DNA sequence: ATCAATATCCACCTGCAGATTCTACCAAAAGTGTATTTGGAAACTGCTCCATCAAAAGGCATGTTCAGCTGAATTCAGCTGAACATGCCTTTTGATGGAGCAGTTTCCAAATACACTTTTGGTAGAATCTGCAGGTGGATATTGAT
DNA sequence: ATCAATATCCACCTGCAGATTCTACCAAAAGTGTATTTGGAAACTGCTCCATCAAAAGGCATGTTCAGCTGAATTCAGCTGAACATGCCTTTTGATGGAGCAGTTTCCAAATACACTTTTGGTAGAATCTGCAGGTGGATATTGAT
């Protein structure tokens, strides 16, 4: 009977609790459900990225998601883009060419 | 005899390289440079290949993004050619100063 | 050594960056900037290395360094 | 010996996209991603509890931390999932 | 009758304001602006006076700093008049949204 | 109470000119004043939204200067001189 | 009976700083006897550096008491403090500067 | 009730500028500066400990944290002052 | 916009191999069950300090007029940087085998956390000194017309 | 060049607002003990790095030619700065009531802390397979030129 299965989550509630406990503080304590909540939103967010990333790969008729697909998915979405100003190694950039630079 | 007009090939390379994701700096010259710079901080260092690879990724991601902002400054000035004052302005507004 | 970062390479980077026409002075400018970049990141990386009493800069030492300059990198251990 | 979120990322991939696989470099990205958001959420939550002279990071800290960290809409749904997973888990 | 030429009073004012440190937005209207925006988030809120003091100092710090960058963009375009597209170029490069 | 509306216009054309002067600006186009108001409003929304999130969490009805100082630190606009 | 500050030759309060380190980190977190000392030392050195330059500034304006304007002058004028302190000093103003293009030909 | 760094900032002030006072707003700034730098050190130091699977924060952590946060010349001098005070302290 | 002749680009389909995924066991978490702790929500309450209100007055915002000079448009020609097909020097790569040395592990001295009971340093208001904020008035620019 | 018209200093001046000192309890820093680890400290793995060699294969460096872009010069409509008249609304001084921080207290529901039992996730080798990168040849884009 595991806490992830109890919470109806794929993500590892037990481990997330053990990591949280190691963040704060000497004094510190960690509620039962905090681990559950955290694991819940980490799972939701990776589902959202993988959802969009999956579409990007289908729209190129390939089966395997690559870092390019993660980059296209993330940059092409206003909110994921805001949230993730990391550098996605091997993802490249979104194709874009300024109007003024096109031939007349 | 066949020639393309100035800019035509240029636009072709933009399209090609914004399409691809490989490193655009050559690995070995870059490794040489990283190691030389590092030598000034600590001597006889060794590098995980993964670490050299992270540095290059960060570097090229940084330069490419800086070229985007440099182009914007060039276009702001009714040009089409980036110049060092374009890189200078971008780095200034960025706080790298 | 910095000169080993060649012009066609800087050309390629700018092309990915959307640049159409490149002034002849951009190349020496770009190296000065890339050099300030690597110096700032590597110094911090090596500082993490020395702290860990190692002789080998790990990818984590760079990922940590990049996180400190605010250039977070996904793909190499965090 | 060195743990990862690979297993669980792949499990999530198979729900939203049973058809799809994922390359190891992409899996690396998702890892860096899950570690990063974890550390941001965790950081803000500790901070919150300290600002309020508390000691236990509860799901209340996490939730506020999510409102602060996630752009609205990503934050709405992320608040749902957490409220969901938590009520369902406290039902025995 | 005496007129300073266009721009002379302007340089006097840069010197004046760069030398001083007082808030440049009037207090009451700014307090009002804050309470209007705050209220569109959550009704029945109060404010410590120092909370509004904090918002105003940050707000003017931010705006003064943004006109410096805006001014560099205008000068880069070989102009002397700052325009909306300068403020937009500044904010794009600053990573701010839009 | 009384209804609060159009208070952004209380950031007058002379206040914006003064702020630009401290920023070293010599000449100002006539379209700057409404841009600035728009940009100030997005600034304040973001800071006040976060500040109020700190207030609600702590179950208070009063936004404190600490709520504002933490909000600004989050936004990377750290402020000195109110922090206690 | 002597205080740890005194024992380290410091003005900054070693005990208090040792007590804030315990307070904030880690979970199972341990703080060494000399982590506090080293910390009080560099907090005090930095305070000295800032107050040294601020004080010079207010002597350059023939006044006896340091104000936030002086702190701002000192920090912006020092290449390294300016880099360290990217914060907003309430009351500080800015460093007088006018680009050349703006000066009347 | 509410602690502060004021009597220490004041002490140090008298050392460098025996003639000079400090208005209370300037002291407010100074207090914000000290608490800020303290948090950055402590933060960087706890993180250092984490990356090396160590649970104690020693003067050796603090010293690296200072090399990471402080630029160039300020760092060289702060390290000397910290080293000096520690070896003075560890002289019983 | 058609005529031509380049070259580029874009499908469709193809075949191996470098990566992926699926298979099979061993430890360190993850889950249980018990026994304490404890932190933080109550439920009162003392008591800042925040929202109003009133009221007087001048520091400023508003609006208009007038024209100086700036930004935007246009033309131009010198010359800078793109395109090219040439010629060769450097990077790529792919085992090999040595080895430097991260990453274990096993071991105890030093360094840390507790813990009950000391002593003292620093905070909160009272109590006194006193810089300096701007008020005023002339000497020294600074600006702009002629 | 000189005035004429303003703006800017720069120094001098006096009590007010705000600072430097002065005075008392409380939390916290200190010196004692005793009980627990932590993370060097050595000694030895195996990874996985560096340094080779050694091709062929790119990818760069080089020089030439000129298209076309940048910068300079010229012009002018009108936008924006300066100044002025007018009067409103912010500022400032000072109260009022009381909403709602924040300081104390109790004290269960919720945690940590074991100690054991049992599971899963990580590692290291098997077992296919996605798609890189290669071919063709059809259509396109680009550029010269009745």
């Amino acid at each position: 009977v595991s806490r992830s299965q109890r919470a109806g989550l794929q993500f590892p509630v037990g481990r997330i609790h053990r990591h949280l406990k190691s963040r704060t503080t000497s004094h510190g304590r960690v509620g039962a459900t905090a681990a559950v909540y955290s694991a819940a939103i980490l799972e939701y967010l990776t589902a959202e990225v993988l959802e969009l990333a999956g579409n990007a790969s289908k729209d190129l008729k390939v089966k395997r998601i690559t870092p390019r697909h993660l980059q296209l998915a993330i940059r092409g979405d206003e909110e994921l883009d805001s949230l993730i100003k990391a550098t996605i190694a091997g993802g490249g950039v979104i194709p874009h060419i300024h109007k003024s630079l096109i031939g007349k | 005899p066949h020639r393309y007009r100035p800019g035509t090939v240029a636009l072709r390379e933009i399209r090609r390289y914004q399409k691809s994701t490989e490193l655009l700096i050559r690995k070995l010259p870059f490794q040489r440079l990283v190691r030389e710079i590092a030598q000034d901080f600590k001597t006889d260092l060794r590098f995980q290949s993964a670490a050299i690879g992270a540095l290059q990724e960060a570097s090229e991601a940084y330069l490419v993004g800086l070229f985007e902002d440099t182009n914007l400054c060039a276009i702001h000035a009714k040009r089409v050619t980036i110049m060092p004052k374009d890189i200078q302005l971008a780095r200034r507004i960025r706080g790298e100063r | 050594n910095i000169q080993g970062i060649t012009k066609p390479a800087i050309r390629r980077l700018a092309r990915r960056g959307g640049v159409k026409r490149i002034s002849g002075l951009i190349y020496e400018e770009t190296r000065g900037v890339l050099k300030v970049f690597l110096e700032n990141v590597i110094r911090d990386a090596v500082t993490y290395t020395e702290h860990a009493k190692r002789k080998t800069v790990t990818a984590m030492d760079v990922v940590y360094a990049l996180k400190r300059q605010g250039r977070t990198l996904y793909g190499f251990g965090g | 010996r060195k743990e990862s979120y690979s297993i669980y990322v792949y499990k999530v991939l198979k729900q939203v996209h049973p058809d799809t696989g994922i390359s190891s470099k992409a899996m690396g990205i998702m890892n860096s991603f899950v570690n990063d958001i974890f550390e941001r959420i965790a950081g803000e939550a500790s901070r919150l509890a300290h600002y309020n002279k508390r000691s236990t990071i509860t799901s209340r800290e996490i939730q506020t931390a999510v409102r602060l960290l996630l752009p609205g809409e990503l934050a709405k749904h992320a608040v749902s999932e957490g409220t969901k997973a938590v009520t369902k888990y406290t039902s025995a």
